[PDB]
C-alpha cells in the first residue's frame, strides 16, 4: 500500500507528455497546414495522425482512469479558438491544465459530463470553421470512449456523439468545401469513425436505417467530391451485404465504382479480397483465384495478423474447387497451427482419390463450417474429388475395367462408372475409349499438339507480366 | 452550385502537372547530357 | 469573382494540353 | 423483388408499385437496371395514367447508375412533377445535365439557327429561365449575368 | 373482419372466376395495407399472415394451372416475406418446401449461380434438416457428376406435394443429357439398355432419338460414326495468333513513347 | 503504422507435398513389407 502509493504518481505523466504532444504537434500541423498543401485530402500530419491512431490502438483504449487522459478530455474539448490571437492564452492553457493536473488530482467525468463534454465547441460563440480540428477532436475523444468497450447506457451517448458527428456531416456537406478538402480530411476521419461506428453497430442490431444513411454517404461522393471516401465507404457498404445473403452482389457486378485508383495499399488490397470472396461464391474460380492470390500477397505486412490468415485460408478453397492444389502451410506460422490443421486435413483428404476420407470430414467439422461460413464447398467439392481420382487413375492405368475402379472408389455399382467416366470424357478430362460390351476403358497418349500450342500460351502470360513489371518499374522510377 | 463544383473537379486534374514535372526532369536530363 | 475564377482556368487547362503535347516531341527530337 | 408485380394490367397495382419503388429504392438502388423496359412500358403508353412518375423513378435510378443522358431524357419527359421538385441537391444534377447540354446546344445554335434549328422542349429551355428566376428574384446579379453569358 | 378470406379454403377450386375473386381480394388487400413492413403496429398483419396463406394456396392453384411467371411472382412475394426486414418471423405452412419449389425450378432453369446464392439465407436449415431442401440438393448432389437412374429413384420417392410440372422439366433435361453424352465412346450399345436408361420400351421416341439424333438404328445396335479434326490448316491460326502475340511482345518492348 | 484493421480475429515443404502422398497411407512403412512377405 505505500508501494502502490508510489506506483500511483509515475503512470500519469509520461502518457500525459507524449499522448499530449502527439496531437499537439501533429494536429497543429494538420489543422494549420491543411490551409495550403494542394493535395490535402490527407496532409502529412494526417498520415501522422493515422500513425498515432496506430499507436493508441495498442497504447491506450479506455478514457484512462488513474487520472491521466481524464483531464485531457475537458482540456482538449474546451477550445473556442475564434482567431489566432484568441488562441495564445489557450496555448498557455495546454500547459496550465497540466499544472492543474499536477497540483491536485484530476476529475474523471465519465458517462455524466460526456454530453456537456460536447458543448465546449460552442464556448462563447465558438467556431464551425476548422471542421478537421473539430472532426479530429470529435474522433480522438469520442472513439476511445468506444474503445472503453462499455456497452452500458452510453452506447446511446456513443450514438449521440455520432449524432453530433452527423452534425459534423452537416458541416461537412454545407460549410464551404471549396478546395480546402476539409471534407476529404474528414473522409479519412470518416473512414476511421465509420469503422468504430460500425463496431458500435456490431454490438447492436442491423443498421438498415443507417444502411440507407450509408447508401447516401456513398452516393454523396463522385459528384460533390471524388477521392478515397468512395473506397472506404465501398468496403464499409460491403462488410455486411456480404454477411447478409441477398441481392447486393449483382449490385457488386453492376457497380461502376470498382476503381478508386489508390487506397494506401490497405483498403485496395482488402477490396480485392472482398470482391474475390464475392466472385468465389458464384462458382467462378479462375477470375476469383487471381485476385485472391494478389490480395494475399498484396498486404502481407505482419507475421500471423489474423485476417491475413483468413485470406490465406479462403484462398485455397477455390483451388480445392479447381483440381490443381498447392500445399497451404508454405506460409505456416507458430500462431497458426490451430487454425490451419483441420483445414489442412481437409486438403489432405482432397489430395488423394479417396472419398471415404472426404465424407467423414463434413460430419467431423461441420461446426467449424458453421463458424467459417463456407458450406458451399461440401455441396460441390465431391465433384472435384472424384475428378481428381479418375484423373489420377486414368493417368495410371492404360486400360482399366469400370467394375474395378468403381469399387476402388466406393461407387458401389459398375453401371454408373460408365456415367462418371462418360462425363470424364464429356467434361473433357480424359480421351479414353470404352467398349461397352466388355466394360474396359483403354487410354492412349500423345504429345506435340501440347508443344505446338500449350507452352507458348503460358509464355505469353509470363512475358506480359514481366513487361508490365518493366512498365511499372520505369514509370515509378521516373519520379526523380 | 453550378459555378462551384466545376472548379473543384477541374483542380482534381492537376496530376497532369506532376506528369509535366516528370517530363520536365526528363527534358532536363536529355538537354544537360547533350 | 467566380466567373473570372472559372473562366481563367480554361487557359491553364489549354496550357497543360500544350506542354503535354510539346514535351513528347521534344523527347523524340533529343535522341536524334 | 417487386419486378413480377410490374406485369399486371390494371394501374392500381402500378401506382402502388411506384409508391413502394420510391420507398425501398434506398436499398434496391441498382435494381431497375434489370427493369429498364418495364419502366419504359409504364412511361411510353398513352393509355396509362401515372406515366410521368415512371419517368421520375427512372430519373432517380438512372441517376444512381450515372446515366446522365438517360436522366437527361427523363429530365425532359418526367413532366410537371419534375419541375415542381427543386428543393434538394438532385437539382444541381438536373441543372448540370440540362444546362451543360443547353450551353453546348447554344454553341450549336451559335453556329446556325438561321435555318435547320433543333426544336427545343419547353422544359429544356423552361428550366433555363425558370431556374434563372432564382437569380431574377434572389438579389444576385453576377450569377445572373454569368448564366446570361453562358446561354449565349 | 376481412370478409370470407378463407372461403373455398379446404375443398378445392376448379374455377378461375373464383380465382379472379381471389386476385381481386388480393388487390383489396393491397389497397388496404401493404406488403412492406409498416413499422408502427406490427400486429395488424393478420390480413398479411392469412394473405401469405392464401398466396400459398394461390401458388398451389398456380402450379396446378401452370402459370409459371405468376408462379415466380407469388414465389418472389413469399420469398421476400420469409426474408422480411422486420425480424419477428413467425412460422407458416409451406415455408420449408416453398423454397424447395423455387430450388426445383431454378435448378430446372440451370441457374446454378442462383442455385448456390439462394442456399445462403438458411445456413443450417438447408443442411442439417428440411429434407425437402436437403433431398432436392442431394438430388443435385447426384446431378453433380453423371448419375442418371439414381436420380430417378430419388424422383420416384417424394412423398411431398406434386413437384411434377418441374421434375418433368428435370426428366427432359436428363433426356437431352443422355442425348448429349451419347456421342462419346459408346462405340456400340445394344438397344434395350438404351431403352432402360433413356425411357420408353418400344416407342416412337426411339425413332425420335435414332432420327433426330444420329445413332443409326441397325441390328440391335446404335452405331457410332467417326469424325476427325486433323489440325491440318492450322499451322496458320497458330501462325497468325503468334503474329498477334509477337507483334504484341515487340510492341511492348518497342515502347518508347 | 500499418495497424491492419482488426474486426476479424527447402527443409519443410517439397517433402510435405511428398508427405501428403505419405500421410494417410503407410506412415512408418517398414513392417508392412515383413507383414506381407508371408501373406501371399
Amino acid at each position: 500500500p505505500p508501494g502502490g502509493g508510489e506506483q500511483e504518481p509515475p503512470p500519469p505523466p509520461a502518457p500525459q507528455d507524449v499522448e499530449m504532444k502527439e496531437e499537439a504537434a501533429t494536429g497543429g500541423g494538420s489543422t494549420g497546414e491543411a490551409d495550403g498543401k494542394t493535395a490535402a485530402a490527407a496532409a502529412e500530419h494526417s498520415q501522422r495522425e493515422l500513425d498515432t491512431v496506430t499507436l493508441e490502438d495498442i497504447k491506450e483504449h479506455v478514457k484512462q482512469l488513474e487520472k491521466a487522459v481524464s483531464g485531457k478530455e475537458p482540456r482538449f474539448v474546451l477550445r473556442a479558438l475564434r482567431m489566432l490571437p484568441s488562441t495564445s492564452r489557450r496555448l498557455n492553457h495546454y500547459v496550465l491544465y497540466k499544472a492543474v493536473q499536477g497540483f491536485f488530482t484530476s476529475n474523471n467525468a465519465t458517462r455524466d459530463f460526456l454530453l456537456p463534454f460536447l458543448e465546449e465547441p460552442m464556448d462563447t460563440e465558438a467556431d464551425l470553421q476548422f471542421r478537421p480540428r473539430t472532426g479530429k477532436a470529435a474522433s480522438t475523444p469520442l472513439l476511445p470512449e468506444v474503445e472503453a468497450y462499455l456497452q452500458l447506457l452510453v452506447v446511446i451517448f456513443m450514438m449521440n456523439s455520432k449524432r453530433y458527428k452527423e452534425a459534423q456531416k452537416i458541416s461537412d456537406d454545407l460549410m464551404q468545401k471549396i478546395s480546402t478538402q476539409n471534407r476529404r480530411a474528414l473522409d479519412l476521419v470518416a473512414a476511421k469513425c465509420y469503422y468504430y461506428h460500425a463496431r458500435v453497430y456490431e454490438f447492436l442490431d442491423k443498421l438498415d436505417v443507417v444502411r440507407s444513411f450509408l447508401h447516401a454517404r456513398l452516393r454523396t461522393a463522385t459528384l460533390r467530391h471524388d477521392a478515397d471516401g468512395q473506397a472506404t465507404l465501398l468496403n464499409l457498404l460491403l462488410r455486411n451485404y456480404l454477411h447478409y445473403s441477398l441481392y447486393d452482389q449483382a449490385e457488386k457486378l453492376v457497380s461502376k465504382s470498382v476503381f478508386p485508383e489508390q487506397a494506401n495499399n490497405n483498403e485496395w488490397a482488402r477490396y480485392l479480397y472482398y470482391t474475390g470472396r464475392i466472385k468465389a461464391i458464384q462458382l467462378e474460380y479462375s477470375e476469383a483465384r487471381r485476385t485472391m492470390t494478389n490480395a494475399l500477397r498484396k498486404a502481407p505486412q505482419h507475421t500471423a495478423v489474423g485476417f491475413k490468415q483468413t485470406v490465406h485460408k479462403l484462398l485455397i478453397v477455390v483451388e480445392l474447387l479447381l483440381g490443381e492444389i498447392p500445399d497451404r502451410l508454405q506460409f505456416r506460422q507458430p500462431s497458426l497451427k490451430r487454425s490451419l490443421m483441420p483445414y489442412f486435413l481437409l486438403t489432405q483428404a482432397v489430395r488423394t482419390g479417396n472419398l471415404a476420407k472426404f465424407n467423414q470430414v463434413l460430419d467431423q467439422f461441420g461446426e467449424k463450417f458453421q463458424a467459417d461460413g463456407t458450406y458451399t464447398l461440401i455441396i460441390r467439392l465431391r465433384h472435384n474429388v472424384i475428378k481428381t481420382g479418375v484423373r489420377m487413375i486414368s493417368l495410371s492405368y492404360s486400360r482399366i475395367s469400370l467394375a474395378d475402379i468403381a469399387q476402388k472408389l466406393q461407387l458401389d455399382s459398375p453401371e454408373d462408372a460408365e456415367f462418371i467416366v462418360a462425363k470424364a470424357i464429356r467434361d473433357g478430362v480424359i480421351e479414353a475409349s470404352i467398349n461397352h460390351e466388355k466394360g474396359y476403358v483403354q487410354s492412349k497418349e500423345m504429345i506435340d499438339i501440347y508443344s505446338t500450342r500449350e507452352p507458348q500460351l503460358a509464355f505469353h502470360q509470363r512475358i506480359s507480366f514481366c513487361l508490365d513489371i518493366h512498365n511499372m518499374s520505369v514509370k515509378a522510377m521516373r519520379f526523380p | 452550385y453550378l459555378s462551384k463544383i466545376e472548379e473543384l473537379q477541374l483542380i482534381v486534374n492537376d496530376k497532369s502537372q506532376n506528369l509535366r514535372r516528370l517530363q520536365a526532369q526528363r527534358n532536363e536530363l536529355n538537354a544537360k547530357v547533350r | 469573382d467566380l466567373y473570372s475564377r472559372y473562366k481563367k482556368l480554361q487557359q491553364e487547362l489549354e496550357f497543360l494540353e500544350v506542354q503535354e503535347e510539346y514535351i513528347k516531341d521534344e523527347q523524340k527530337n533529343l535522341k536524334k | 423483388g417487386i419486378i413480377s408485380l410490374l406485369d399486371e394490367d390494371e394501374p392500381q397495382l402500378k401506382e402502388f408499385a411506384l409508391h413502394k419503388l420510391n420507398a425501398v429504392v434506398n436499398d434496391f438502388w441498382a435494381e431497375i437496371s434489370e427493369s429498364v423496359d418495364k419502366i419504359e412500358v409504364l412511361y411510353e403508353d398513352e393509355g396509362f395514367r401515372s406515366r410521368q412518375f415512371a419517368a421520375l423513378v427512372a430519373s432517380k435510378v438512372f441517376y444512381h447508375l450515372g446515366a446522365f443522358e438517360e436522366s437527361l431524357n427523363y429530365a425532359l419527359g418526367a413532366g410537371d412533377l419534375f419541375n415542381v421538385n427543386d428543393n434538394s441537391e438532385y437539382v444541381e444534377t438536373i441543372i448540370a445535365k440540362c444546362i451543360d447540354h443547353y450551353t453546348k446546344q447554344c454553341v450549336e445554335n451559335a453556329d446556325l439557327p438561321e435555318g435547320e434549328k433543333k426544336p427545343i422542349d419547353q422544359r429544356l429551355e423552361g428550366i433555363v429561365n425558370k431556374m434563372f428566376q432564382r437569380c431574377l428574384d434572389d438579389h444576385k446579379y453576377k450569377q445572373a449575368i454569368g448564366i446570361a453569358l453562358e446561354t449565349r | 373482419m376481412y370478409e370470407q378470406l378463407k372461403g373455398e379454403w379446404n375443398r378445392k377450386s376448379p374455377n378461375l372466376s373464383k380465382c379472379g375473386e381471389e386476385l381481386g381480394r388480393l388487390k383489396l388487400v393491397l389497397l388496404e395495407l401493404n406488403f412492406l413492413p409498416t413499422t408502427g403496429t406490427k400486429l395488424t398483419k393478420q390480413q398479411l399472415i392469412l394473405a401469405r396463406d392464401i398466396l400459398e394456396i394461390g401458388a398451389q392453384w398456380s402450379i396446378l394451372r401452370k402459370d409459371i411467371p405468376s408462379f415466380e411472382r407469388y414465389m418472389a412475394q413469399l420469398k421476400c416475406y420469409y426474408f422480411d426486414y422486420k425480424e419477428q418471423l413467425p412460422e407458416s405452412a409451406y415455408m420449408h418446401q416453398l423454397l424447395g419449389l423455387n430450388l426445383l425450378f431454378l435448378l430446372s432453369q440451370n441457374r446454378v449461380a442462383e442455385f448456390h446464392t439462394e442456399l445462403e439465407r438458411l445456413p443450417a436449415k438447408d443442411i442439417q434438416t428440411n429434407v425437402y431442401i436437403k433431398h432436392p440438393v442431394s438430388l443435385e448432389q447426384y446431378l453433380m457428376e453423371g448419375s442418371y437412374n439414381k436420380v430417378f429413384l430419388a424422383k420416384g420417392n417424394i412423398p411431398a406435394e406434386s413437384y411434377t410440372f418441374f421434375i418433368d422439366i428435370l426428366l427432359d433435361t436428363i433426356r437431352d443429357e443422355i442425348a448429349g453424352c451419347i456421342e462419346k465412346a459408346y462405340e456400340k450399345i445394344l438397344f434395350t439398355e438404351a431403352t432402360r436408361i433413356l425411357f420408353f420400351n418400344t416407342p416412337k421416341k426411339m425413332t425420335d432419338y435414332a432420327k433426330k439424333r444420329g445413332w443409326v438404328l441397325g441390328p440391335n445396335n446404335y452405331y457410332s460414326f467417326a469424325s476427325q479434326q486433323q489440325k491440318p490448316e492450322d499451322t496458320t491460326i497458330p501462325s497468325t495468333e503468334l503474329a498477334k502475340q509477337v507483334i504484341e511482345y515487340a510492341r511492348q518492348l518497342e515502347m518508347i513513347v | 503504422m500499418s495497424e491492419k484493421k482488426q474486426p476479424v480475429d527447402e527443409d519443410n515443404w517439397d517433402d510435405d507435398n511428398v508427405e501428403d502422398d505419405f500421410s494417410n497411407q503407410l506412415r512408418a512403412e517398414l513392417e508392412k513389407h515383413g507383414y506381407k512377405m508371408e501373406t501371399s
